[PDB]
């Protein structure tokens, strides 16, 4: 439409909390259920820096990693919440390749993204926050710690993927 | 506002150059510095959030450069560069 609007897709492994992180960033509650319905984009009215604008967020949970439906998503979003649990190391390790494939799809080095390292609500962390911030210093992109259960950091990680579009 | 403030070369020789710049009041963790010829790929490298300055070397005699300094660190929850990133042009 003509409203200003912002496709933003969150990808990492399963269970990071990707559809916990969208159903809280746009209907302010947690979800941990066993069999929960997803939907393909979820879409809300903000104001970000004094615009008012409607994100639609993508998320790519239940999606075959190398599927035909993994690479549109891609295709048609603005930019990438690259997200990891910090109580889960693999989850960590899986960052790399979600940001070589994003790059390959767009053809591009420099595409819109986040690195977001969620459950930060958690006692026992095993991904450390410094080694985090290591990795996206050396990719030159915004880090935050968020938490999809009490909503800490969420807006943050949404807000700053905007703030990194605009300047794309 | 520029993060950090007042880059400047303090020393130079023909290829290479001495660069210092004021630091915020809040907490850098890196500095991440940034140079390639104005007439344009560019080399990078950090220092840690305790130091501001550093050496630059190698560089083409007579050359325009862009020096860029960026000061990463915590903003609430997020871990990004700070404010707007300080540039100054310079030729040996
Ligand atoms: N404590 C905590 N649990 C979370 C958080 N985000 C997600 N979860 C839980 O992690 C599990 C997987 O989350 P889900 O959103 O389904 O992951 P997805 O596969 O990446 O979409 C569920 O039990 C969620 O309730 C969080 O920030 N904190
Ligand atoms: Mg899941």
């Amino acid at each position: 439409g003509s409203m200003t609007e912002y496709k933003l897709v969150v990808v990492g492994a399963g269970g990071v909390g990707k559809s916990a992180l969208t159903i809280q960033l746009i209907q302010n509650h947690f979800v941990d259920e066993y069999d929960p319905t997803i939907e393909d984009s979820y879409r809300k009215q903000v104001v970000i820096d004094g615009e008012t604008c409607l994100l639609d967020i993508l998320d790519t949970a239940g999606q075959e990693e190398y599927s035909a439906m993994r690479d549109q998503y891609m295709r048609t979003g603005e930019g990438f919440l690259c997200v990891f649990a910090i109580n889960n190391t693999k989850s960590f390790e899986d960052i790399h390749q979600y940001r070589e494939q994003i790059k390959r799809v767009k053809d591009s080095d420099d595409v819109p993204m986040v690195l977001v390292g969620n459950k930060c609500d958690l006692a026992a962390r095993t991904v450390e926050s410094r080694q985090a911030q290591d990795l996206a210093r050396s990719y030159g992109i915004p880090y935050i710690e968020t938490s999809a259960k009490t909503r800490q950091g969420v807006e943050d990680a949404f807000y700053t993927l905007v703030r990194e579009i605009r300047q794309h | 506002s520029s993060v950090p403030t007042k880059l400047e070369v303090v020393a130079a020789t023909p290829t290479s150059l001495l660069i210092s710049w004021d630091a915020p009041a809040v907490t850098v963790d890196y500095y991440v510095i940034t140079y390639g010829e104005t007439g344009g790929p560019v080399q990078k490298f950090e220092v840690p959030g305790s130091k501001s300055t550093a050496t630059i070397s190698g560089l083409k005699p007579g050359v325009d450069y862009t020096i860029t300094v960026y000061a990463w660190g915590w903003h609430g929850q997020v871990y990004y560069y700070m404010g707007s990133p300080i540039s100054i042009n310079y030729r040996t």
